[PDB]
């Protein structure tokens, strides 16, 4: 390969890549509601907006 | 009141002056000066009055050695245990007893190898290419290097001494494999069945022909002789250089006189 | 004279050889070398290969994305007449907030686009900094490069980041403009109190003076033992001929002392990076810590005075106004 | 939401919440299933 | 008291003047007779600067300053408080630079080195005699010239600066900042590349130069060499004071507005505008 | 059709890490651009509105 | 080839790139009405516009 | 959309609303199917 | 080839690059008049242009 | 009928990277001049209008 | 699906320096850019309200 | 007649590629040359006539 | 030749050549018309002027 | 005539390039020039008369 990598290599290491990604975008988004009961930072449309 | 005030007198600015002239003189004095004594250190007195520690132990300005890894082989430390004599007999005399007084070459400096045409231990290997090869070879050993279009070929020139006189012709150029840059001028010098070689620095070129300042015409005949007709060794190279160079204060005895 | 030392008169070529390989991204070495001859006398004359990596590419994209802005906006500030930005491009500049919005993000049209450029080079530098760091890497050197070049990056950061955060305030930033940068050297001055009394200004240029003093001094030290192979610097580390014990035995009969042909490059590196820190130190103590550099100069007793040539003049405003106006808002 | 006195109580029920938690939520869902 | 290669280098000869007289070293120091009146001007020049200081307002050693005279007096001599202890220290501080500068020719003439130091060192004397002498003259008198204080000689440069309203655009100024700040890069970067190749890491091998030409040629694309590098930084560390020079000399003798105005060549071109 | 032929003249690493730095910097435009306006900034209490 | 990859290899990558690409770019249509919700940032033309 | 009072109300039936769509959706489309 | 592509590598990817082209210019056209339905960019010769 | 041989002299993947960086230039260009006017502003509140 | 083969060519060790600079600048970027606004400071004593 | 002939000197890659930039180049001066006037700017509210 | 083309394809890139240059051209000439139908930029001469 | 003989000698290429760039440059100072006159401006509403 390009990298050095076996396909055994590549293999374990997708797999390990994927579970760590996954699990930070889930407790992003459960800290992103955290903090929306903290913030909720995008508000209503304010009266006379357009 | 005010932001950076330490006391009535005293603020963060003030302190930090000192801890910048702290910074430069640590680095100076406990790490340059420790760097710039890897050659040439422990200092010798060949004309002392007391006695020196001996050059063999680490005497206290003395860093601690490094390991140079060569590319293409063993190593080497600095600094070098193996550099730190010199043993060559040099042709000098005294002029006078003190270390401050300047030596006489006891004849021909120019062969002999003092003054500025002193030449250094060098290795006795050639310099070599990242691939192994030799790094400085003749045009006639290296076909696929050759002069860039348009540019003066001297090869066939007339090589003329300090003194006007005709000295030989110019047979080959040496390049610099890894450089790609031109170093030395083979010539075959008039009178005898030799070549010399000559840095390409010492050699003012023409359509012409070749003038040379830094020695007469019959001095080529005694330039240092390469062991091998189409490689160079380090020391080899130091030799030839400093022969041309010795030539620049020692070609005639005006040359090592004052104006007034 | 060495004419070698002025310039190449007898140029070599030879096989288009590929460099040493690196550790990865010898697929990404692209370009076919071209050799333009002018160039051979004052230097080497090959022209590439070049190495892309994704480093490069993103140093480029942030790059180009910033020059991009500062030119549109200063396009725009001409109202996108083209002969009148070719006249006037060197006044023209594209300029951080004028108003006081404190740290926070000012509108497109007063700062904006200047913080939008701002990012964009940041990032740009910092993909820089990378492709400087893992090329050394790669080819199995010394990241020497990469830290000197860190320290000119982290100046720029104080200039155009840092400074406004310690103040609270992006109006102190440096503008993008060939003229208007200069200008905010002397109001930036100005409102410190005459940097000539800032300590670090004057570290700074002490070791940028030295800078020029190492480099000319190195240079000529090199170019005077050339005709010994004094350039081949590597091999006189490792193996030191009569062109490195000449010059530092040059040095050493001069002033005493002297280096070897691998310190003097350390004393470089230090001064050099000196020159950067020194900047880096003395802006992060202005405004924060310092407001007025002469005043304080004055303070610890180092700034000379003079007498009066012609009447000394009291401030005719003495007492006539609030002292707190002069760097704050009234209100 | 707002509630009495017209103070926001933030809720799961805010439309607004479902802008991050969409941008956030879905490439998480089909990142977790087209890749593995 | 020597390196330990040094020895076969002490040889006489090569000296401009004074031949065997002076033709020895003190320690490492080479003398000659140019290091003799090196030494005459330095202990004259150091004793003068500290006697005139002790008159002065404050001995505070960065508020010192010893000042050149006033513009009446033109070039005569001045009183010794009143700026005759500035013309003094002007002729010894001459004096000590070319006496090292050919005390370096000397030095180099024993080494059988090329020239290049002491005439690389010419360049920072031409700018000091441009600054003291040769727009002194051009103006009319010493009084022009900078005082002597480590931030005394700063409120000269800054003043004379102000003088013509904004010195950034001088012209010759800005080749001169080009230059400086190009020079400081560039031995950052040489420095750095020579350290990188001869300290690659741990237990790494040192590298060769072919590994110099391609990390440059893969960083920007080009490598100027080895040899190259050296000629370069040279030039660029000239060419701060040698294109400073033409802005400094001009200020005033060849320009007496505003230096932004001097810009009004390109701007103020009729066809546009 | 032959569209996946593509990939073996253009190179698809340099192309992927290419895709990534030019949509962090729309991306980076987009959203601080945005916050540089009184109308569409969602950190900062409505401005410039009467 | 050109990049070093295989046929297979050419293949393989295009299908996954194809999927991602047009999975971003749904996902960024579904965002964009989400936003639209949030803040319909084409205001109409105003009374005078012209 | 404009409600009674003059507020906006954003929908899917805003025709500006479709500049942003068009301008996404219809690529998105083509490009899955020319390179399908 | 100057390029190394092949007579079928190169038809191919002319047929792909002109319909990819056809395709950009058409969504432009398109995406355009949107764009005017929106804010009808060119207004008429106001009242005393001359 | 033979524009297909262009393939075989000007490159295809040096005409791809152009066309992007270039088409992003006048892109990048439209929409900052637009963001520019107060007329043809689609973020910021409508001003210039009388 | 081979998505594994992605590391055959894309270098792990080069990918996670990438993303631990990448998260780090969009972490210091968004944190402090919050900090940089009132209404959503939370360090500081609320400002930016009557 | 022989004017084909052309392009056995001149190498048309160079041709397209100059040509390209140099109408880029006229293209943008006119359409910024334009955008600088009152009378012919289309960009912005009418200008230079009450 | 010194390009590389054969006596056909230059024949052949000249004719595509010449096609596509002679039709750019005609679609500028009708967009120019329709322009002047838009903005009849060249004005008459005013009154005073000499 | 002989004067066919000079692209024996004169690079007819060089030539080219050199008319090419020449015009230009002589074109936009014209056209820019006049642009910069009230008197023949001939964009912008007239300016310059009583
Ligand atoms: C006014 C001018 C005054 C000049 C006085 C000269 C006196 C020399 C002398 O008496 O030497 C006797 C001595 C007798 O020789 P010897 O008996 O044969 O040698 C005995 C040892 O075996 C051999 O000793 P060695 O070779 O190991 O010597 C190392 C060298 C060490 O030299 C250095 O460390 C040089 C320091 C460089 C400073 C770098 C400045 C840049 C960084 C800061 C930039 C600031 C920017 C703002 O000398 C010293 O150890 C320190 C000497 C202390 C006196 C310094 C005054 O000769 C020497 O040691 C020569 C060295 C003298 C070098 C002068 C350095 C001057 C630095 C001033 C600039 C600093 C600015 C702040
Ligand atoms: C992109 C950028 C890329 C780079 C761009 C291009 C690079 C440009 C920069 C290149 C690097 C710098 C090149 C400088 C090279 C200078 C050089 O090679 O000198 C070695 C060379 C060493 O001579 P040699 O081969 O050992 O002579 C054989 C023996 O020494 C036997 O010698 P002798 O005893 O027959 O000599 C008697 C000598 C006796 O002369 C003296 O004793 C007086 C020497 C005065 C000290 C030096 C003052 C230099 C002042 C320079 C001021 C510079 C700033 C001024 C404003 C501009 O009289 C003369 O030779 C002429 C009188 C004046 C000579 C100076 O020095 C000279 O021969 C004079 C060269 C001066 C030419 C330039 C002058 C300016
Ligand atoms: C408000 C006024 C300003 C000003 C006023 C100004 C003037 C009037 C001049 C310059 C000049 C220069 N300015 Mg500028 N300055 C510069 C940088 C520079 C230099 C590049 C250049 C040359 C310096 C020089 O000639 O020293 C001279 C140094 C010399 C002569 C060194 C002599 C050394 C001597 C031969 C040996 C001495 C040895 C010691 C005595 C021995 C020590 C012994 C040891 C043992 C202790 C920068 C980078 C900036 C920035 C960042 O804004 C700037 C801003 C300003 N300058 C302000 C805008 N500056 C000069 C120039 O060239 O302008 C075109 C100049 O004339
Ligand atoms: C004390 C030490 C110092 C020091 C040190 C060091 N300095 C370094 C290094 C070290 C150690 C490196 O290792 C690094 C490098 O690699 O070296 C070869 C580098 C570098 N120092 C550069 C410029 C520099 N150093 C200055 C100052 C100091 N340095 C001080 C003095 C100054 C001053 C003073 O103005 C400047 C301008 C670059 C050449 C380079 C970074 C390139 C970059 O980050 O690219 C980032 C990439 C881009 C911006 C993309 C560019 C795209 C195109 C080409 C540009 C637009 C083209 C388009 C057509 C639009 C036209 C208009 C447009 C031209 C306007
Ligand atoms: C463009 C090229 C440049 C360049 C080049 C080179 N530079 C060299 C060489 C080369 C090539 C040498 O070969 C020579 C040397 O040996 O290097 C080790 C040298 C040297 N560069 C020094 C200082 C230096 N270089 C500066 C600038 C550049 N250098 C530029 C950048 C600056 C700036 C800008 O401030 C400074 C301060 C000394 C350290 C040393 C001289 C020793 C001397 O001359 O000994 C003899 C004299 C003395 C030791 C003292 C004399 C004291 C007098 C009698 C009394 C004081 C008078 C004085 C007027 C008071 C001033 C007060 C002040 C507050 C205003
Ligand atoms: C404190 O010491 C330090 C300095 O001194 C101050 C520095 O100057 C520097 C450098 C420069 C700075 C700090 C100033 C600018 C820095 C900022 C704004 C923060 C750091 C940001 C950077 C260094 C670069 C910013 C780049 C981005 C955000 C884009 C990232 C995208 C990349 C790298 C390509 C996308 C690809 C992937 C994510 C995976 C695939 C990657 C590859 C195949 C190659 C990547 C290679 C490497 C070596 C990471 C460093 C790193 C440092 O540690
Ligand atoms: C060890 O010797 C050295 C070299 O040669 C081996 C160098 O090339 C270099 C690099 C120096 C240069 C490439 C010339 C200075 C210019 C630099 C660094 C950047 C300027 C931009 C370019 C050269 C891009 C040119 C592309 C066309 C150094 C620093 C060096 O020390
Ligand atoms: C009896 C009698 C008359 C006696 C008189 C004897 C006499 C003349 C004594 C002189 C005493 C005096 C005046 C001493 C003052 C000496 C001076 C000027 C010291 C200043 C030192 C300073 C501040 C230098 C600034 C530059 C600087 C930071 C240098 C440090 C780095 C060094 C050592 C650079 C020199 C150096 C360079 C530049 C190389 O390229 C090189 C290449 C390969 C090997 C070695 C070297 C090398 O040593
Ligand atoms: C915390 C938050 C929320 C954000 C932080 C963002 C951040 C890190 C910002 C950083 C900002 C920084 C570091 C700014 C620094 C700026 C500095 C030091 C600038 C200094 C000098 C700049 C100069 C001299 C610029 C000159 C520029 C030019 C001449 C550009 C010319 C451009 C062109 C000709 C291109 C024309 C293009 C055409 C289409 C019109
Ligand atoms: C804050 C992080 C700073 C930027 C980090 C960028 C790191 C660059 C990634 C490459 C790291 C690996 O680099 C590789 O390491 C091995 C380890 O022996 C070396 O092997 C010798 C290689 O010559 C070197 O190229
Ligand atoms: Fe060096
Ligand atoms: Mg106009």
């Amino acid at each position: 390969s390009l990298t050095g990598l076996t396909e055994e290599e590549a293999k374990e290491f997708h797999s390990v890549f994927v579970s760590s990604m996954v699990l930070y975008l889930a407790t992003a988004v459960i800290v992103h509601y955290l903090v929306w009961t903290a913030r909720p930072w995008i508000a209503p449309i304010p009266k006379g907006w357009v | 009141m005010y932001y950076g005030a330490l006391a009535n007198h005293l603020d963060i600015a003030q302190l930090a002056w000192y801890g910048h002239w702290l910074v430069i003189w640590t680095v100076v004095l406990f790490y340059l000066r420790r760097e710039d004594r890897r050659e040439g250190y422990p200092l010798v007195e060949p004309l002392g009055l007391v006695k020196l520690p001996s050059p063999d132990v680490q005497s206290g300005e003395l860093p601690y050695p490094k390991t140079f890894t060569l590319y293409h082989g063993g190593t080497v430390q600095a600094p070098n245990p193996n550099r730190r004599y010199e043993t060559r007999e040099l042709k000098l005399a005294q002029t006078d007893g003190f270390e401050g007084a300047p030596l006489a070459p006891t004849g021909n400096p120019m062969v002999d190898g003092v003054g500025p045409a002193s030449w250094a231990e060098r290795s006795e290997v050639v310099d070599s290419t990242f691939e192994g090869k030799a790094k400085i070879v003749p045009l006639r050993a290296a076909p696929e290097f050759y002069i860039a279009e348009g540019d003066l070929d001297p090869r066939g020139l007339p090589v003329f001494g300090a003194d006007g006189i005709e000295a030989g012709t110019v047979t080959d150029l040496w390049v610099d494999r890894s450089e790609y840059y031109f170093r030395y001028l083979e010539i075959s010098v008039a009178g005898s069945a030799r070549t010399a070689l000559m840095p390409l620095g010492f050699a003012s070129i023409t359509k012409d022909g070749v003038k040379v300042q830094a020695i007469l015409a019959s001095q080529f005949a005694n330039v240092p002789r390469l062991q091998s007709r189409d490689q160079i060794t380090l020391r080899e190279e130091d030799k030839v250089s400093a022969y041309y160079a010795g030539g620049l204060l020692y070609a005639t005895p005006e040359r090592a006189e004052p104006l007034l | 004279a060495d004419f070698q030392t002025i310039y190449t008169q007898i140029q070599a070529r030879g096989p288009d050889h590929f460099g040493p390989s690196g550790q990865w991204g010898d697929i990404d070495r692209v370009g076919k070398p071209i050799f333009i001859k002018w160039l051979g006398r004052i230097g080497d004359a090959q022209i590439g290969p070049v190495y892309l990596g994704a480093s490069g590419v993103g140093g480029i994209a942030f790059g180009l994305t910033a020059i991009l802005i500062i030119g549109f906006n200063m396009l725009a500030q001409v109202s996108f007449d083209p002969l009148q930005f070719f006249r006037q491009f060197f006044w023209l500049g594209l300029y951080p907030p004028k108003a006081q919005y404190g740290m926070g993000i000012p509108p497109l049209n007063d700062g904006g686009w200047w913080l939008m450029a701002g990012l964009m080079m940041t990032l740009s530098l910092g993909c820089w900094w990378i492709r400087v760091y893992s090329r050394a890497r790669a080819l199995g050197l010394g990241t020497h490069i990469a830290w000197n070049f860190a320290m000119a990056i982290f100046f720029v950061l104080c200039i155009g980041f840092f400074h406004p955060v310690l103040v609270g305030s992006w109006s102190e930033a440096v503008p993008f403009g060939i003229f208007p940068h200069l200008d905010w050297l002397t109001a930036f001055s100005m409102r410190y109190g005459n940097f000539y009394y800032c300590p670090w200004h004057g570290f700074s240029i002490g070791f940028a003076y030295g800078c020029g003093l190492l480099f000319a001094a190195h240079g000529a030290t090199i170019l005077a033992v050339a005709r010994f192979g004094g350039d081949r610097e590597i091999e006189q580390i490792t193996d030191r001929g009569t062109a490195v014990e000449r010059a530092a035995l040059f040095w050493r009969w001069t002033m005493g002392f002297n280096a070897t042909i691998e310190s003097i490059h350390r004393w470089g590196w230090f001064f050099s990076f000196m020159v950067m820190f020194s900047a880096s130190v003395g802006i992060l103590l202005t405004g924060t810590f310092v407001d007025n550099w002469y005043l304080w100069c004055v303070k610890h007793g180092a700034a000379p005075d003079y007498p009066a040539f012609l009447p000394a003049t009291p401030d005719p405003r003495a007492g006539t106004f609030d002292p707190r106006t002069l760097t704050g808002v009234p209100q | 939401y707002f509630a009495a006195d017209g103070s926001v109580v933030p809720s799961i029920t805010d439309a607004n919440l479902w802008v991050p938690l969409g941008i956030l939520g879905i490439p998480t869902i089909w990142i977790a299933l087209l890749y593995r | 008291a020597l390196l330990s290669f040094e020895r076969k280098y002490r040889v006489r000869g090569g000296t401009l003047i004074g031949g065997d007289l002076f033709d020895f070293w003190v320690g490492p120091f080479y003398v000659g007779f140019f290091g003799v009146s090196a030494i005459f001007f330095i202990f004259l020049g150091v004793s003068l600067i500290g006697y005139a200081a002790s008159q002065g307002p404050s001995l505070d050693p960065f508020a010192i300053s010893i000042n050149p005279p006033d513009l009446k007096y033109g070039f005569a001599g001045a009183p010794l408080l009143e700026g005759g202890f500035w013309q003094a220290i002007t002729v010894c501080a001459i004096g000590a630079f070319i006496s090292w500068q050919l005390r370096e020719v000397e030095i180099s003439r024993k080494l059988g080195m090329g020239w290049h130091v002491p005439i690389a060192f010419g360049v920072p004397i031409f700018m000091f005699l441009v600054l003291q002498v040769f727009r002194p003259i051009l103006m009319g008198g010493w009084g022009f010239a900078f005082p002597y204080g480590i931030l005394s000689h700063l409120d000269w440069v800054n003043n004379f600066g102000f003088q013509y309203l904004n010195w950034h655009y001088n012209p010759g100024h800005m080749s001169s900042v080009s230059f400086l700040f190009a020079n400081a890069m560039a031995l950052g970067l040489h420095g750095g590349l020579i350290l990188s190749v001869a300290n690659p890491g741990d237990g790494d091998k040192v590298k060769t130069a072919e590994h110099e030409n391609a990390y440059f040629r893969d960083v920007v694309g080009y490598s100027i060499g080895a040899l190259a590098i050296h000629r370069l930084g040279l030039f660029l560390a000239s060419n701060i004071f040698l294109t400073g020079a033409f802005g400094t000399i001009a200020s005033g003798p060849f320009w007496t507005r505003g230096w932004p105005e001097w810009w009004g060549w390109w701007l103020d071109i009729p066809f546009w505008s | 059709s032959a569209s996946w032929k593509l990939w073996l003249i253009l190179d698809p690493r340099r192309v992927l890490t290419a895709l990534f730095i030019y949509l962090t910097v729309i991306a980076l435009l987009i959203h601080f651009g945005l916050l540089s306006t009184n109308r569409l900034n969602w950190w900062e209490f409505q401005r410039g509105l009467p």
